[PDB]
DNA sequence: CAGCGGCTCTAGTCTGTCCAGC
DNA sequence: TTTTTTCAGACTAGAGCCGCTG
RNA sequence: GCUG
């Protein structure tokens, strides 16, 4: 069969060198840093 | 069947388009599919969808019915898109059949797909008149009278009628009075009428000239009468045999008569179920002839008279050396002519068994070579598919140095050596495939 | 040893070959309408264009293509000389 | 027993009198031979320096069967012992020929696209195109 | 022509020498032994 | 001027497995080992040839660089070639599957044997959106049953009747079966005309009965090649993956020179046995000989697949137990277990556990050598520079001290004792990475080796002490279930920031 | 000129975690897009805005801070409908070099055009005669990598006359 | 270990090239356990073709 | 009186059997 | 030409079987 | 083979 298979788990993201979804994975982390979407120039 | 679906590619490439093509292509390749799913898989907009299914019902190449979920499968018959490639080939037998304006009939009848009379009439009255002398001009009734002529002999067949579902639209497959109805080509007829050249060429190269036209006459008379699907002729009698005779001849009935019973009985024997079976092998004895030399086409005929007695009499039964021999067994062998060893019955030993006998199988040998003669058609286009993007910069200077002249007469060479190579082939196909469908029950 | 020397050939030549351009008269008149249609089925209505080109193209402008006696008289006749089927 | 033999060459003299066929005309029914040919394998074909003068026909009829195979004159009515009606016909090719360059080579049937063996540039069309 | 293939001590603590006996094996191959004596008293873990 | 190139790298979204058509083998293949069946060690010094070790298929050796690449034995990933096979021979791999396709298709037409009606159905099915690899499973199951089950075709008529794997590696179809119903005419004459084989053999006439079709892999490679586009999706196969056809064998892809530091043995045998045959019908060999020849190819090509392969002939039956490749995937020690699911891992240390009272619960006392062979990767960071200048003077001897030295801008580690120390401590800069020796205060974690319940991994932190031997306290005991009978436990130290968290926090 | 709309995934290290996003990204995206003609695109050469700038993640792996960036940059791409002012920077026999000031000189005109008095006779003779305008005509770029220049142009100069400088 | 994957195949490449599509353009670098690059070889030379989809981390 | 459906049955066969450490 | 050297185990085909199922 |  031509299997498509996902990498998750944690069978396959241990043998794949890819962080599990489980765990700490699950959530992910964004930075608080300075930034907005500004407004652009006038062209 | 992947080289047949690698023609049906490079078909409508050269045809029409590339979308026409892929859009028909997937189509050969995933079979009854809704509008929406070809247009999701492709990665294809609706728009252009709607167009490249609408030249293809033109063309006939694909074919659409529903039948439980209110919702219409279109569905892309396979053996039609091959016949493309016999289209000049269909024009020429109407013009040995029929006249210049005849010849033009089933001319515009296979490129613009689905003609009405009111239309094709009125179209041939444009190109007729204008290679014509101006003042002398073709007058359209004769084209009316040839049109008909046609018909009577069935070589043009009417369209089945329309489901006209609420999904398909009548307006868009017309292209812009009388409405008239429509038709294709009938090209079943040409395949019988290609078959009656293949057994009249068969018996005046082999048997005599006078025993082909007793042939070509009996199968004249029978065109109406049979179908594609007859297992062989309709019976006549020799009375009307002498009847039916052209009026260049003049033999006396008894001697035909003779020739008669001596043209009934033969190693060929009109069955046109023994007809194509030994027309077929000697397309496969023409290509070891072709291949492999006289030596190993002397062994391959071997194995057709004799079934299953092999490897302790064809080291005897052609006198040829056992070293040079066997290499022509396992040449044919490796090669899929020579099929295999079905007579083995010791169990489960390669070294300790009942003798190995060789056997021909027909058809094993016929679908690979048609399957071979597909992919080799594959090679041809593909050739002048490669030459033809490079010197498109001297093709326009006629409409110029000495190199860059002789470029193009080495091209114009090549490319009429490959066209005219690829109809040589095409009359391969059609003599295999016409045994394909002659051994070929519930189709 | 006794093959371990190259890539067995470029190519194998096989002593005898194809016999000729097989038919040779009568396909001059099959080999020009080969070219003649594809003359034709090229420069036809049923075919399709290259939008994406023009969907490509962001340079759209003014003098630019990307920009810009059949004698006969009436009669009607309509035969049933085909099947009566499907 | 005649192993060390070359019937390559006899092939050709149990052949040409069935390439020659004076009177090809249809005035009769042209009942065509075999006793004829075994009469001239018996005392003389065309000549050859030949070690196997004595003349049986279980040793002379087999290069017929090869040369049936040769397309040459099936075999009518062989069930007598040594003479009955024995009809033959030298058969002339049924066909035309049917084949081509790419017909003719086994590796370069592997190629499929622009490959290692493409057809694009093969050698064989190139060869075949002067 | 020699490639040096030296026989090196490797130990983590001091050995000493006790016995070098020279001798030829069963086809004469100047076989050669030494003795190392380490002396190691009872310590945490033994 | 010059382009812009973009440099960056991705992450595997979905493993597709596939196959290789044997055209799509040649075109990742950059040589054709069809050379020497000897070893390719030159006559002269040991030096590669044109065959198996070809050096353009890779290096095993650090000194000789590889051809398709100047790239070194680090440097080089592995180049691929290949082994032209004279007579086609099945995959042990697929060969069940093999035997599955010529029982679901007609063995003369080669459609799949589905009614129209049943067809339109099972495509429906396939159609459905959802079709995980369980689904799919299951209908190859439903779709064989009917056909097992359809001696007669839908499309010729063709008569097809049970394949059933007789012997090793080999496949029997009926076709001309035998029954007390009156005999078909076809098959009758079959039996019947062959009175010369009857004559010459006199077992023949008794058995005269028995004739079956032997699917042998020359037939199957033109059947497979035959079955329509339409009927591989019934098949269960995906076409994009592969086709019928790739199951056979007609060319093998000669691993990377990487791969193989007895299976380099086993290619040179398979080269050898090419030759055997192909000279063979050079010189003229009998059917059975052949057929013999073709036999031992083929075990020998499964004995490189699957080295066991239950079911040998005794007259080939290995002289030697090799691993092929299906015993370098399977085991404890194969690839699977050994090497991918368990790994052998650096900046680790085994001793024996002795007790220690004065230790808190969280602590283990680590002893000085293994603290000073055991590192941890500190960059500079303008809280820890006066801390790591001090540590770079005392040097690799002294306990409070470092081993390596990385600059920011080179992957280059210089080694502190054979350079001056003093000048690398005052050319420490911001984003430079100092090896230093495990010191107080470090996560390490402790680990028993007959693992059973979560507790028998947990961290610890780590303070040096004289005496060799993992001192921990008492109470923590029961979780590792370690009595100090003579017991060694194993610590890890984990060599990033994210890591010592999770350690610590969990 | 004109304006390319582009989207890069932007790795802001974390030693800069004291600057504005908005504006560390753009002294990032400078130092990627400058002097690197972009294959079928053009010409990059600096910032015009940052259209919309999405959440800063933080990887498993680096600690860095990866915000995915739409921005808009101008690039120099031709619209084959130019007359530009160049200087030559360059004669050869085949055909004049053309450069845009301090642009680029890598616009290399063919010259076939112009009135029946051309030829560059190696000794630096700009045309035999009856800044220098230049009519870019085609769009020509060719993507370097190919194993183990890159926007040329071809510039016209028709019968303009010339009303200053002949 | 660091291995080179295309785009188009799915198969690993060598220095930003692959010698099958032998179009450069679609070569990308991935991160994977070396091991795994030996077994997606020895898949590869037996047959099983481990194809991979590369998709850039968001 | 004849047939194929499921049964039902015996054996057949390949598949495992703790972690690692010296 | 002449021994075995663990103990189950829930899959996969055949061999039938008898009886309704036509 | 023994230690764990
Ligand atoms: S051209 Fe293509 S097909 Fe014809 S022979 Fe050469 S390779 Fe085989
Ligand atoms: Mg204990
Ligand atoms: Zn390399
Ligand atoms: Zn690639």
């Amino acid at each position: 069969f031509g299997q498509k298979d996902s990498v998750c788990g944690v069978s396959e993201c241990i043998i794949m060198g890819i962080p599990m979804n489980i765990g700490t994975g699950l959530f992910k982390l964004l930075h608080k840093a300075d930034r907005d979407p500004n407004p652009p120039k006038r062209p | 069947t992947q080289a047949e679906i690698k023609l049906c590619s490079l078909l409508l490439q050269e045809h029409f388009g590339e979308i026409v093509e892929k859009i028909g292509v997937h189509l050969i390749r995933t079979g009854s599919q809704p509008l929406r799913v070809i247009a999701h898989d492709t990665g294809t907009s609706l728009d252009q969808v709607k167009k490249a299914l609408c030249v293809l019902v033109q063309h006939n190449l694909v074919s659409y019915q529903v039948h439980k979920r209110g919702v219409v499968e279109y569905e892309a018959q396979c053996s039609r898109v091959l016949r493309m490639l016999r289209y000049p080939r269909y024009i020429y037998t109407t013009k040995t059949l029929y006249s210049d304006t005849g010849e033009l009939i089933v001319e515009e009848l296979l490129l613009n797909g689905k003609l009405t009379m009111s239309a094709v009439v009125k179209k041939v009255a444009d190109r007729l008149t204008e290679t014509m002398e101006d003042g002398k001009t073709m007058d359209y009734a004769e084209v009316s009278n040839t049109f008909v002529r046609l018909a009577d002999t069935h070589f043009v067949q009417r369209c089945p009628s329309v489901p006209t579902t609420e999904n398909s639209d009548p307006g868009p497959p017309p292209p812009a009075p009388d409405d008239g109805i429509y038709w294709q080509a009938n090209l079943d007829r040409f395949h019988q009428h290609f078959r009656d050249q293949a057994i009249v060429s068969a018996v005046a190269n082999r048997m005599d000239q006078t025993s082909s036209e007793i042939v070509r006459t009996m199968l004249r008379m029978s065109e109406i009468t049979t179908s594609s699907s007859a297992p062989f002729t309709q019976p006549l009698s020799s009375n009307e045999i002498f009847r039916s005779l052209p009026v260049g001849y003049n033999i006396s009935k008894q001697v035909l008569d003779q020739y008669l019973t001596l043209l009934a009985d033969d190693p060929l024997e009109i069955n046109l179920h023994k007809a194509l079976a030994s027309l077929a092998t000697a397309t496969l004895e023409s290509v070891v002839q072709e291949r492999f030399g006289s030596r190993c086409a002397r062994i391959f005929r071997l194995v057709l008279q004799k079934k299953h007695i092999e490897q302790k009499q064809v080291e005897d039964f052609a006198m040829i050396p056992a070293k040079e021999a066997k290499d022509m067994l396992y040449k044919m062998l490796s090669e899929n002519f020579m099929s295999l060893q079905e007579i083995p019955k010791t169990p489960d030993h390669a070294p300790s068994r009942t003798f190995y006998l060789y056997t021909v199988n027909i058809l094993s040998a016929a679908r690979m070579l048609l399957h071979r003669c597909y992919k080799s058609i594959a090679n041809l286009i593909e050739r002048r598919q490669f030459e033809t993007k490079e010197n498109k910069r001297l093709l326009e200077k006629s409409q110029i140095t000495a190199p860059e002249r002789q470029q193009l007469e080495t091209l114009k060479r090549n490319v009429n050596k490959l066209d005219a190579s690829e109809i040589q082939v095409d009359e391969t196909i059609f003599l295999l495939e016409s045994y394909i469908e002659c051994t070929m029950k519930r189709q | 040893f006794s093959k371990g020397e190259k890539l067995p050939d470029v190519v194998l030549k096989p002593p005898p070959l194809f016999p000729d351009t097989d038919y040779k008269p009568v396909p001059l008149k099959t080999g020009e309408g080969e070219e003649y249609m594809l003359a034709l089925k090229q420069e036809l209505r049923e075919t399709m264009k290259r939008m994406p080109y023009f969907i490509e193209t962001p340079e759209e402008r003014q003098d630019i293509e990307r920009y810009s006696d059949w004698r006969r008289l009436p009669r009607e006749m309509m035969p049933r000389n085909k099947c009566k089927k499907a | 027993k005649f192993l060390q033999s070359k019937a390559e060459t006899a092939r050709e003299s149990k052949q040409n009198p069935m390439i020659q066929r004076n009177s090809s005309f249809a005035s009769s029914h042209e009942v065509w031979k075999y006793i004829c040919e075994l009469g001239i394998s018996k005392v003389e074909l065309s000549m050859e320096d030949i070690e196997t003068i004595l003349n049986t026909l279980i040793y002379d009829g087999k290069v017929e069967m090869t040369i049936i195979a040769a397309k040459e004159g099936t075999v009518g009515s062989v069930d007598g012992h040594m003479k009955l009606y024995r009809a033959v016909n030298p058969i002339i090719p049924p066909t035309g020929l049917v084949r081509a360059p790419c017909g003719l080579c086994p590796v370069f049937d592997d190629c499929h696209e622009g490959g290692e063996i493409s057809p694009s540039n093969c050698i064989y069309m190139t060869e075949w195109l002067e | 022509q020699y490639k040096d293939v030296p026989i090196t001590y490797k130990g983590a603590t001091d050995s000493y020498i006790e016995k070098v006996m020279i001798s030829s094996n069963a086809e004469d191959a100047f076989l050669i032994k030494m003795l190392l004596r380490q002396t190691r008293r009872p310590e945490i873990g033994d | 001027e010059q382009f812009r190139e973009t440099d960056v790298a991705k992450k595997i979204s979905h493993i597709c497995f596939g196959m290789k058509s044997p055209e799509e083998m040649r075109q990742q293949a950059h040589i054709q080992v069809v050379s020497k069946n000897l070893y390719s060690q030159d006559n002269q010094h040991a030096p590669l040839l044109y065959g198996v070790l070809d050096h353009r298929m890779g290096t095993s050796e650090k000194d000789r660089p590889c051809e398709t690449c100047g790239k070194n034995l680090a440097d080089c990933l592995g180049h691929y070639g290949y082994i032209d096979l004279e007579l086609p021979c099945f995959h042990v791999g697929y060969f069940r599957a093999v035997i599955g396709i010529l029982q679901m298709i007609c063995k003369t037409c080669c459609h799949i044997m589905l009614s129209q009606e049943e067809k339109k159905q099972f495509l429906d099915y396939l159609k459905r959106p959802g079709l995980t690899y369980l689904q799919k499973r299951g209908l190859k199951k439903k779709i064989s049953d009917k056909c097992r089950k359809k001696n007669i075709c839908h499309h010729c008529g063709a008569f097809n009747g049970t394949v059933k794997k007789c012997g090793l590696l080999k496949i029997i179809h009926e076709k001309y079966k035998t029954n007390k119903k009156v005999v078909d005419p076809i098959v009758s004459n079959f039996l019947q005309s062959f009175e010369t084989a009857i004559e010459h053999n006199k077992e023949v006439e008794p058995l005269l009965g028995r004739a079956q079709e032997n699917l042998n892999p020359l037939v199957v490679l033109n059947l497979f090649k035959r079955i329509p586009a339409e009927d591989v999706p019934l098949l269960l196969m995906n076409p994009e993956a592969g086709k019928p056809s790739d199951l056979i064998l007609t060319r093998l892809l000669v691993p990377p020179l990487c791969i193989r530091p007895d299976l380099t043995m086993k290619l040179t045998e398979i080269i050898f046995l090419n030759d055997v045959i192909k000279k063979h019908r050079i010189s003229g060999a009998k059917t059975q000989m052949i057929m013999e020849d073709w036999d031992f190819l083929q075990l020998q090509c499964a004995l490189y697949i699957n080295s066991e392969l239950s079911g040998i002939p005794l007259n080939m039956a290995p002289k030697k137990w090799t691993r092929g490749f299906v015993q370098r995937l399977k085991g404890k020690q194969g690839r699977f277990r050994g090497n991918l699911s368990g790994k052998r891992v650096d900046f680790s240390g085994r001793t024996v556990i002795s007790p220690d009272p004065n230790l808190r619960i969280d602590e283990v006392a680590v002893p000085v050598h293994v603290a000073k062979i055991l590192t941890f990767p500190e960059k500079v960071n303008k809280a820890n520079i006066n801390f790591l200048r001090k540590l770079v003077q005392n040097g690799p001897e002294v306990h409070p001290g470092a081993n390596f030295i990385q600059q920011r801008h080179t992957q280059m580690k210089r080694f502190l004792k054979y350079g001056n120390r003093e000048k690398m401590a005052q050319e420490l800069k911001y984003g430079d990475i100092v090896e230093r020796h495990l010191i107080d205060g470090d996560v390490v974690l402790f680990n028993r080796q007959p693992s059973l319940h979560k507790l028998s991994i947990m961290a610890h932190l780590a303070r040096v002490k004289p005496h060799r031997t993992f001192r921990f306290n008492e109470c923590v005991c029961t979780p590792y279930n370690a009595d100090f009978d003579g017991d060694e436990m194993n610590l890890h130290l984990p060599q990033t920031e994210e890591a010592k968290a999770e350690a610590l926090v969990l | 000129f004109v304006l390319v709309e582009m989207v890069d995934t932007v790795r802001i290290p974390p030693w800069q975690f004291e600057r504005k996003l908005n504006d560390s990204i753009a002294e990032e995206l400078n130092k990627k897009l400058a002097n690197k003609v972009v294959y079928n695109v053009g010409l990059c050469i600096c910032l015009f805005d940052i259209t919309k700038l999405e959440d800063a993640y933080v990887f498993p792996g680096d600690g860095a801070s990866h915000t995915k960036v739409h921005f808009r940059c101008v690039v120099f791409h031709p619209f084959l409908d130019e007359i530009l002012i160049g200087k030559i920077k360059g004669c050869s026999p085949e055909g004049v070099h053309v450069s845009l000031g301090f642009f680029d000189d890598i616009l290399i005109p063919p010259e076939s055009l112009q009135q029946p008095a051309k030829f560059d006779e190696a000794e630096q003779v700009w045309v035999w005669e009856y800044g220098e305008e230049i009519r870019f005509r085609v769009v020509d770029e060719s993507f370097v990598d190919t194993s183990p220049y890159t926007l040329v142009g071809s510039i016209s100069e028709p019968g303009l006359g010339l009303l200053s400088w002949w | 270990f660091e291995v080179d994957v295309c785009g188009q195949c799915g198969l690993l490449g060598y220095s930003g090239w692959c010698h099958y599509c032998k179009s450069s353009c679609h070569v990308s670098s991935l991160r994977i356990p070396y091991a795994c690059k030996l077994l997606f070889q020895e898949l590869q030379s037996m047959n099983i073709i481990p194809r991979l989809k590369l998709s850039k981390y968001n």
